[PDB]
């Protein structure tokens, strides 16, 4: 299986300026290769084939090169529509792969996530369960490491992780984390840390609470 | 007007399988071979396979051996994903075709269908209603309150703040597995409007065809 290799999951851009993606095949593959865009909860399109050659319809701004081992994919100048996912993918022997994407992101400002913590509500706990939410709103870049901290000990198990993509607003990310414990363990400890690490702050940005404390 | 329509999403249970469908339109059918690709989360685009309505049959993918047996059936151009074991196999699965004569790159695809593995039954949510600490309202000039819906099955529920009249400062996120799919929102406001100015989010599950209107209140 030949493997293709995009080394950037992410790449931050602005609208105006030019951007290229990457992808490393790793074989020889010729000039047996594509390339297609796709946006949220669509399907692949098609923007390059035989190596460097636009699809119909494909406007100007994109553009692709390489023939061998290495090729990369190129856009003249950025508009607000670009800042999608790019798949590379070789046909020239089966199985067919595809790269792993390259997803642009707008560049902006640095900004710290805004973090709140939520105890387990009392409807929940009736029903013998015990929920600790962690909102992380609203930072950039999106490289954050978030962490749970209970009586002190780092918590792993039970940790539910969901973020949005960066917002087409004020381009920010923006996280959830929840963990999820039942009201017999919850019951059994005292203190809950929700600990952000991004690099707009040296120390990690924490939020905590104790049982039964104000 | 070349047109690939696929089939509907499909909930099967984490045992059998599935056969979805594409309706190829605008062009003779079996002048090209259909190819199946497969696109996970985590795991990203794979190839699954092609078929030719002309017959050459079939050539799969090594890893989608027995898994994946393709098949068609001209007089309707239509081509169908058999999808055998089932278990890890959520995800969603496109139609592909090719442009030009001679290169393998597709430039026709399906919309996409999505296929969720699951044993459990269709399951109302419980909404929880997350305030901070001790009632109050933070200790800044903007205090933060959430809602945190739990067990329930199948996609999708909506959820608004105050029937949608709040709007502006609101984060929800995708919903994740886990028996009974769970997701948040948060909704953040100045300080001293609430709990002065109630907030309430509604959240809508039509699959059981409830409804849960959770106001947020200080707490101890």
């Amino acid at each position: 299986d030949i493997v293709m290799t995009q080394s950037h999951k992410f790449m931050s851009t602005s609208v105006g300026d030019r951007v290229s993606i990457t992808c490393k095949a790793s074989q020889d593959v010729n000039t047996a290769l594509a390339w297609y865009q796709q946006i949220p909860g669509q399907s692949p399109k098609l923007l390059i084939y035989s190596a460097s050659n636009r699809y119909t319809g494909v406007p100007d701004r994109f553009t692709a090169s390489g023939s061998g081992t290495d090729f990369t994919f190129t856009i003249s100048s950025v508009q607000a529509e670009d800042l999608a996912l790019y798949y590379c993918q070789q046909h020239y022997t089966t199985p067919w792969t595809f790269g792993g994407g390259t997803k642009l992101e707008i560049k902006r400002a640095d900004a710290a996530p805004t973090v709140s913590i939520f105890p387990p509500s009392s409807e929940q706990l009736t029903s013998g369960g015990a929920s600790v939410v962690c909102f992380l709103n609203n930072f950039y870049p999106k490289d954050i490491n978030v962490k749970w901290a209970i009586d002190g000990a780092e918590r792993a198990g039970g940790v539910l992780n969901s973020f949005t993509g960066q917002d087409s607003k004020d381009s920010t990310y923006s996280m959830s984390s929840t963990l999820t414990l039942t009201k017999d363990e919850y019951e059994r400890h005292a203190s809950y840390t929700c600990e952000a690490t991004h690099k707009t702050s040296t120390a990690p940005i924490v939020k905590s609470f104790n049982r039964g404390a104000a | 007007a070349v047109h690939l329509q696929g089939t509907e999403l499909v909930k099967p249970g984490a045992s059998a399988g599935v056969k979805l469908s594409c309706k190829a339109s605008g062009y003779t059918f079996t002048n090209y071979d259909m190819n199946w690709v497969r696109q996970r989360p985590e795991q990203g685009l794979e190839w699954i396979g092609w078929i030719f309505p002309g017959d050459g049959s079939t050539r799969y993918n090594e890893k989608f051996k027995g898994k994946a047996t393709l098949t068609t059936d001209k007089s309707s151009s239509t081509a169908y994903q058999l999808n055998r074991l089932t278990s890890e196999d959520s995800a969603v699965y496109f139609c592909a075709r090719r442009g030009f004569h001679g290169s393998y790159s597709f430039a026709y695809w399906g919309q996409g269908t999505l296929v969720t593995v699951s044993g459990a039954k269709t399951t109302a949510p419980s909404v929880y209603p997350l305030a901070p600490a001790a009632g109050a309202a933070g200790a800044g000039s903007s205090v933060t309150l959430g809602c945190l819906v739990k067990g329930y099955f199948p996609e999708p529920v909506t959820l608004t703040w105050n029937s949608g009249s709040l709007s502006s400062g609101v984060h929800t996120f995708p919903a994740v597995l886990a028996d009974l799919y769970t997701l948040s929102s948060s909704v953040t406001v100045t300080s001293s409007t609430w709990p002065a100015e109630s907030i309430t989010c509604n959240v809508a599950h039509p699959a059981s065809s409830t409804k849960v209107d959770k106001k947020i209140e200080p707490r101890g």
